[PDB]
DNA sequence: GCTGTTCAATACATGCACAGGATGTATATATCTGACACGTGCCTGGAGACTAGGGAGTAATCCCCTTGGCGGTTAAAACGCGGGGGACAGCGCGTACGTGCGTTTAAGCGGTGCTAGAGCTGTCTACGACCAATTGAGCGGC
DNA sequence: GCCGCTCAATTGGTCGTAGACAGCTCTAGCACCGCTTAAACGCACGTACGCGCTGTCCCCCGCGTTTTAACCGCCAAGGGGATTACTCCCTAGTCTCCAGGCACGTGTCAGATATATACATCCTGTGCATGTATTGAACAGC
């Protein structure tokens, strides 16, 4: 393949498939760690751990798209730290 | 369709299938082996390495060095090697902390590693041949060869010119597979009724590798009885009476005496894979026996070549294999891929795996087309009656079906009724005998637990953990949030040894005039931190003043890590096997403390990848350093010291710690063994057969000798031999007498059971040439036909043919011919021993004809 | 060895790779490497201020499980609303 | 427009496929009112049942032509985010499984 | 005064008055 | 336990609109989500329209008039049909 | 119409912290919808809670989950001590 | 002799019975419910109408007024997330200084 | 009409959020935003001003259409 | 006064009170002739065309601020309509 | 008379054609696999019928609020010009990100084994509604 | 600001149901080991993209004048909303019976796949023909 295709050539993949694309093991063990906090000794019930996965990673997603039309709109291609604050301040998400 | 939208939606596709076609085999180093004398530029000035190519056996290892290396990939890996070497030799030549046992550790690690590469250019064996045509338009005849101690994927094509000169006993092996008499496409049939048995009185001739006991020769007995009946079975035998003996040698009676060659599959723990294989090369050398493991791309190898007789065939491909010996791993990875296969025999090792009916395992098995079934345990342990129970019904499908599921109480008047019957009832099917009963030759084993105290930082844990102590459970992680989730295991964790614990060992070396450098107060810390320590210490310096060597098993990994450094920084050589062990290593590291000048004092293992199917009856002394909620997972364990192989009386010691969550795990454990304890046409030729025979005469000759190996590998139908010895005998005379008529009008073609165009000249004359050359080489030369030679009788020159052709050249051909018969030049010219094989083409002149011409001259000559 | 072993942190778990293909899936074609700690730090926030409804729903109820229907009303509370698991 | 209304069932009354027992129940157990006039749970029922049959319509277009049999979240995704409607209706939704729309 | 909130908030300042002295 | 679900009748509306066709049980769970969704959406507006009424009942009015606040443009003035027709039919039959 | 105001209320809790200030008639009409609409918001959520338990009861239970789902961080703390203490000093009385 | 004064409270808790009641919310309301809802409602009034009353003092108005409600609103954290979703009638916005 | 949002009301609207210069192709952006705003809250409070079988829309059902809106509004009733 | 300070001092200004900044009749027309889109001969109560205000212009405030923000981050002063258009579309109102 | 060379006859060696045997290919037939239909049983929810009370619907009246017009004044809005500042484009340089490669680590799936917690069932008691009567507080007008 | 009147809250008692408490059973959740393989991490290098800088041109903002519209006040009329009263119909509650849905097993039908049989083509072996070389005999010359 040409040079520097290889970042559409993963945008294709990834949008095509469906799969979670974190590891299963290290989120269950950030959201045990998390919950932690709230409740000493909780048990999580599998599903309540898929669920916490499926939206948080549309969470992300969606907020990759928005910090991607904030950075076309410096007219930049990179994406930087303050296009993610940028989207998350328009949001309200603060 | 009767619903329909009244929207005014655009029509829309959905199709998300994309291609990104817009968007549109070298001499590198592979490996670094070993470096001599000829910072990095010292390493280019004054050295030089020995290079192990891609593309390239370990036969093809070259000394270069950085000019002579230039610039290829792999170069990296290069600099890798000298960057280790450098530190190394840094940590070797100029750190004054370095120790003179240290430095014997440094150099040992020299022998250590070379002796690995010291394997891998060894032939194990032949996988196929081809003819490989060159540039030069000359063809060379290659060898796929697999290395010692490598997969199949690293099996290289090699000059067979040169490996019959490196390994000549496994050519002479790939030839026998080649010329197999037992191929599965002859099995025999028995599909109505199989022959009756008669027991064995001594084991049959085949079983070549040694001598059976009794009690084998028993087992073998029973297995041929029960397969006669058509009933499966169980060998539960206990553990180390000779299971894989007997299930060898049966599967070699099976093949021999019933010609149930076929495909056999034996699926097996991945730590005995060697232990097995090894059986069959001593047992049953005869058989072709492929072990199924490795990466993809090597079982891809090992399907594409080794599996079938022409693998490119398009409909009901049949197999080149007697048996197959495949881990558990993979006939879950390649379950469509075996379990197409129409498998004569299954044979299961450590068959108690099957005991989760639900398993995937299980399932798999379950769904595999096999005619016949077979488990092998020496634990078929009931830890309860419904795993029992799912074990007879995979040997019994919709038969003998256990539905009965009620566990059995410790009294009840219907309890010994269920019990004796089912007692009764299962007796048949197993067959189980004990080592005081079969072989009072083994010294006896003898248990004793130990019962150990609590050290303080121990019962500061354990009281931390039953409080729930967060705070102070935190506090001796450091912060680490501490967690209760399994409680029962926190307390077996303390009960084992702190340092199990995130910072336990941190909280003692705060004791700081222990700590840091001390070689002498980090051990003393590492022993008095828990009482298992101080008394395994006790007992360690006990056996080692003795001699003793011992195994250790425990049911944490972390706790083999804690022993590890423990008995390194003792400075005491030992041996580690634990499931991330790989199988190489571990394979090694069993040679190794098996050898009989090994110096490894003790053999840290893991109670399951250590405790099934291992032998070590090299060790005497097993530490059970802490006990499995399963007692027979225990009991394999001290079965790994107590082999059949056993010389000397084998210590048991169980560690307790009392007044702990340990003793509540022995006394379910005991429950559970007091549960198990309770429970314990021939005559019809047609012109296809006259036309076969005809051609075997020609090929042979007097076929009437060997005629059995001819029905044995498929030169003849089956029919009985007599028919083809009143055939031969009748063809041959009606030959004669054509030849006297032919005579008598001259002063041969003939038909013969309506077959036309026979010529009985050419069976005469082959007969009586063949004959004497049988004779003749028998006769000079029965025990090593090699040295054959014609002396001073020279024939006429070659016409003209275009290679190097001699009386040398008429020797081994007349060789060939003796070997393979009369126009097998396929055979003749393939053969490498011969060295004809370059001299030999299909327009070329020395052709079939030639060659057949040739022989009939020379052995016209010989005969004048 | 026994002492050698290091314990990254959790939130590391979610790895410079996994926030390269959720970009990926959001369309960015290019990423400043400073965007990898600023998404471990959002995620942690959503996180948490998710998990800390589904656990008050738990514990309002008693129990001592946190379930998929608990989580999927912290979720709904957010205006989040997931389906596939129950609700 | 017109149905016998042979079957006992009140749904085979209103010519609906969807239970109009259960979304009475439903919305007399639900506390969302006082009291439940009898025509509610035929009209919501109603409703209900046309909106599940458009998402279904949509969402087998879009398995036929990515040539598959069954209906799978990725097809539930596609056709409720390519139709504007119904992607204004789920406008705030996550659907398990489902992945985005790819760009082209 | 006869109510308060036990509330750790930080001191603020409320006055909204200004002045363009700094743009003259 | 047992639970109890719209799948029978999204089988059957399925088998309305694509006959051939199947559904995941995974988009099976999606769509009785969808279906309890709108349900409590619908009812929780007319409940919001008929206390803001001071009215008792919830009546076909109540479900109009939320369907027409809760669903977008056309998929609305259909359903509304859909209702409509529905309530027709049920009290002449 | 009778219409219901907390105008009364919001006066007499003014007069505990600022007895020297008055209050709009505008500002007391937000005050108003401000007590309308948190009233509203947690009377909901602890429907809702109870529902989801199968409770057919609203307690303080369900009151007290519904604070602390609906109000933020310290707010939440004292809002809760509060009610604890007026339900104590109730139960205490006739 | 009122509910309220047992409770201690300035709020009618027998208004917010009332209300309970008239809602539908559930189809039983506990003795406690409203008495613990009209405390909770006391203390976020006065919380608003302290911050409210500081904002009065320091703008020297004697009278709390829209004005005074935003920016007592606004400033705080966390009555800004509990009113983030709100529009306060005749308030201004907080200004840059 | 729309037109009547003159362009130094939208510049007062700009000020109050802060705008220090405001590109001349701002106003019709601002007056269509506002269009669309507007008639998503009138759609709303019709609706419920005609199922009230009213024909005066009221404060009342305005704020509720703000509340539809998740755009609440103090201070008008409600 | 610094030249071009004038801008600055109208945001204290505007900042600072609390007016309504649309004219009163031009605002009520509109929403007049928005309504007679939907419904014929509607009336409207006073304080229902003040709330209708009173929401659009916090609206608007709102919006030009989140569009100062995308001016800002495009290292620019000027305000222009495709930071309209992008904080609405992140805000989520491209509907 | 014997030897060497030439001539003639015969045998071997090669090429081509035909026959025979094996392999590949296509079609027909039968078996295998999976799904649906039908029968039976059980349990639960809906449907149907009857009764009573309350809610809604209808009608009438009154009052308030909204709409429309008029007039005057003032401030805001609109138009027009000039100058300066900011936006946009082009260019150059340096750093950071991305691509390749080798090596290590940890995830994923399968298994093992136990225990706690969830869910269900049954019983009993207290609390909440409903109804009636009495009392005190809040609204409205003087 | 105070007093009078009306409506809602409070008080008491009774009845029924919901919730609380206890016990039991089974499933699912937790931790850890085995085994393999792919993914992740470390490291180097090169190029592209981001950011600074500069110049130019266009657009916006400031200022002045003029023009238009909004706001405030006032008046008038009618419509719509709100309240009150009465009556009828609809829904809730109760009881009883039927039907549908869950649930499983079995058989038959449908569709696909595999195997068997027949025919065609290609490869190999053998036989016959032709050419060339070898062998044997005779003739010629020394
Ligand atoms: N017939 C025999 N002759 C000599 N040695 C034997 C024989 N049978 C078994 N052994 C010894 O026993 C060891 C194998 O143990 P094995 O009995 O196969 O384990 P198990 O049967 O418990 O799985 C071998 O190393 C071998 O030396
Ligand atoms: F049971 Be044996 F030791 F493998
Ligand atoms: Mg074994």
């Amino acid at each position: 393949y040409r040079p520097g295709t290889v970042a559409l050539r993963e945008i294709r993949r990834y949008q095509k498939s469906t799969e979670l694309l974190i590891r299963k093991l290290p989120f269950q063990r950030l959201v045990r760690e998390i919950a932690q906090d709230f409740k000493t000794d909780l048990r999580f019930q599998s599903s309540a751990v898929m669920a916490l996965q499926e939206a948080s990673e549309a969470y992300l997603v969606a907020l990759f798209e928005d910090t991607n039309l904030c950075a076309i709109h410096a007219k930049r291609v990179t994406i930087m730290p303050k296009d993610i604050q940028l989207a998350r301040r328009i949001r309200g998400e603060r | 369709p009767t619903r329909f939208s009244n929207r005014q939606n655009k029509t829309v596709n959905y199709n998300i299938d994309y291609s990104d076609d817009d968007l549109l085999d070298f001499h590198g180093i592979d490996i670094v082996i070993n470096h001599r004398l000829k910072d990095l530029n010292n390493c280019k000035e004054n050295y030089e390495f020995l290079i192990k190519w891609t593309d390239e056996s370990h036969l093809h290892n070259t000394w270069e060095t950085y000019e002579s290396i230039g610039q290829v990939r792999g170069l990296k890996r290069l600099d890798n090697y000298c960057k280790q070497f450098i530190i190394e030799d840094q940590q070797v030549r100029l750190d004054p902390y370095v120790t003179a046992e240290d430095i014997e550790i440094m150099d040992m690690e020299r022998e250590r590693r070379l002796d690995e590469f010291e394997e891998f250019h060894v032939p194990e064996r032949i996988i196929d041949s081809q003819r490989a045509s060159l540039e030069d338009g000359t063809s060379q005849l290659q060898y796929l060869v697999k290395w010692r101690r490598l997969n199949y994927d690293e099996a290289t094509w090699e000059n067979a010119t040169d490996i019959v000169k490196l390994a000549p006993e496994q050519v002479k092996h790939f030839q026998n597979r080649e010329n197999s008499k037992i191929l599965p496409q002859y099995s025999s049939n028995y599909t109505s009724q199989r022959p009756r048995f008669e027991k064995l009185s001594v084991q049959p001739p085949f079983i070549k590798g040694g001598e059976l006991r009794d009690f084998q020769l028993t087992g073998i007995n029973w297995m041929a009885f029960l397969w006669s009946k058509g009933d499966n079975g169980i060998l539960a035998d206990e553990m180390g009476l000779g299971k894989t003996v007997q299930t060898v040698a049966f599967i070699s009676w099976l093949i021999f005496a019933r010609r149930q060659n076929g495909p056999h599959i034996i699926v097996v723990p991945l730590s005995t894979m060697p232990a097995w294989l090894d059986t069959f090369e001593k047992w049953a050398p005869d058989l072709n026996c492929i072990c199924y493991m490795g990466n993809q791309k090597s079982r891809d190898t090992i399907r594409e070549y080794e599996f079938y007789t022409n693998p490119r065939a398009k409909g009901k491909k049949t197999m080149k294999f007697n048996v197959l010996l495949t881990t558990y791993e993979y006939i879950l990875k390649d379950r469509a891929e075996l379990g197409s296969i129409k498998w004569q025999f299954m044979a299961v090792d450590e068959a108690h795996r099957l005991k989760n009916a639900e398993s995937s395992l299980y399932e798999s098995l379950n769904s595999f087309k096999v005619a016949n079934r077979m488990l092998i345990t020496g634990t078929p342990l009931q830890n309860n009656i419904k795993e029992l129970a799912a074990l007879v019904n995979f040997l019994m499908p919709g038969r003998f079906t256990i539905d009965q599921e009620i566990d059995f109480e410790n009294q009840d008047e219907e309890q010994e009724e269920y019990i004796h019957d089912l007692h009764r009832r299962i007796q048949p099917f197993i067959l189980r005998r004990l080592k005081k009963d079969v072989e009072k030759s083994l010294p006896s084993k003898t248990e004793r637990i130990l019962r150990v105290e609590l050290s303080d930082v121990q019962t500061e844990y354990y009281k931390n953990i039953l409080t729930k102590n967060y705070s102070a459970l935190t506090a001796g992680a450091k912060g680490g949030h501490f967690s209760l989730l399994n409680i029962m295991n926190e307390l077996k964790k303390a009960s084992n040894h702190p340092y199990l614990f995130d910072n336990a060992e941190e909280r003692v070396l705060q004791k700081f005039g222990d700590g840091k450098m001390t070689r002498e107060n980090v051990l003393r810390g590492l022993i008095m931190s828990s009482g298992k320590m101080v008394l395994l210490d006790q007992l360690l310096t006990r056996l080692k003043k003795d001699g003793h060597r011992v195994l250790i098993f425990s049911q944490m990994v972390r706790m083999l890590d804690i022993l590890g450094d423990y008995l390194s920084i003792k400075g005491i050589n030992f041996q580690r096997l634990d499931g991330t062990v790989p199988s190489a290593q571990r394979r090694i590291s069993i040679d190794h403390f098996n050898s009989p000048d090994s110096n490894d004092f003790v053999f840290l293992l893991s109670t399951r990848a250590g405790g099934l199917g291992i032998n070590l009856m090299t060790a005497d002394t097993v530490v059970i350093f802490d006990s499995d909620w399963n007692p027979q997972a225990d009991l394999q364990a001290m079965a790994r010291a107590h082999r059949i192989g056993q010389k000397n009386h084998v210590m048991v010691y169980r560690l307790v710690s009392k007044d702990t969550v340990e003793e509540e795990v022995l006394e379910r454990a005991r429950k559970k063994m007091i549960l198990e304890y309770a429970i314990i046409d021939m005559d019809s030729i047609g012109e296809s057969e006259v036309r076969a025979l005809y051609k075997a005469i020609l090929k042979f000759g007097n076929l009437k000798e060997i005629l059995d190996e001819l029905i044995a590998d498929g030169t003849l139908p089956v029919k009985s031999f007599e028919k083809y010895g009143e055939t031969y005998d009748e063809m041959m005379e009606a030959a004669k007498d054509c030849v006297h008529e032919e005579e008598k009008n001259r002063k041969v073609l003939f038909n013969f059971k309506g077959v036309k165009s026979l010529n009985a000249e050419s069976l005469l004359s082959r007969v009586e040439d063949l004959k004497y050359l049988k004779n003749l080489i028998n006769s000079n030369y029965k025990d090593d036909p090699l040295k054959f030679s014609l002396g001073n009788n020279t024939p006429k020159p070659v016409q003209n043919w275009s290679s190097n052709w001699t009386k040398e050249e008429d020797e081994k051909l007349l060789i060939g011919v003796f070997k393979y018969g009369y126009g097998s030049w396929t055979q003749i010219r393939d053969d490498p021993f011969l060295g004809i094989t370059d001299k030999i083409f299909l327009k070329k002149v020395p052709g079939a004809i030639h060659l057949g011409r040739r022989v009939d001259y020379l052995l016209s000559f010989l005969r004048g | 060895k026994r002492h050698r072993k290091v314990l990254r942190d959790n939130i590391q778990g979610i790895t410079k790779p996994a926030i390269r293909r959720l970009a990926r899936r959001g369309g960015v074609k290019r990423i400043s490497g400073l965007i990898y700690e600023e998404t471990r730090g959002v995620l942690k926030v959503f996180l948490e201020n998710v998990i800390r409804d589904a656990v008050t729903y738990t514990e309002h109820a008693k129990r001592k499980t946190v379930t998929a229907m608990d989580v999927v009303y912290a979720l709904k509370r957010q205006g989040r609303t997931l389906y596939g698991f129950g609700g | 427009g017109k149905t016998r209304a042979k079957a006992k069932t009140r749904s085979s009354r209103a010519g609906l496929q969807f239970p109009v027992g259960r979304v009475h129940r439903l919305l007399r157990k639900g506390n969302y009112a006082e009291r439940v006039g009898a025509g509610a749970p035929v009209y919501l029922a109603a409703v209900l049942e046309y909106l599940t049959a458009e998402i279904l319509e949509l969402a087998g277009n879009a398995a036929r032509d990515n040539k598959k049999t069954r209906i799978i979240p990725r097809h539930l995704q596609l056709a409720v985010r390519n139709d504007e409607e119904l992607n204004k209706l789920l406008g705030r939704v996550t659907i398990a499984q489902g992945g985005v729309l790819p760009n082209i | 005064p006869t109510r308060f909130s036990n509330r750790q908030n930080k001191t603020v300042n409320y006055n909204i008055d200004y002045s363009d002295d700094d743009l003259l | 336990t047992r639970k109890e679900s719209y799948a029978i009748y999204v089988y059957k509306v399925l088998k309305q609109v694509h006959p051939d066709t199947g559904i995941s049980s995974k988009a099976m769970s999606i769509m009785n989500s969808f279906v309890n969704d709108v349900f409590e959406r619908i009812a929780g507006e007319a409940s919001r329209l008929a206390h803001y009424n001071k009215r008792s009942t919830i009546t076909s009015r109540e479900i109009q008039t939320a369907v027409r606040l809760l669903l977008p443009g056309e998929l609305a003035k259909h359903a509304v049909s859909e209702g409509t027709k529905a309530v027709t039919k049920y009290t002449s039959a």
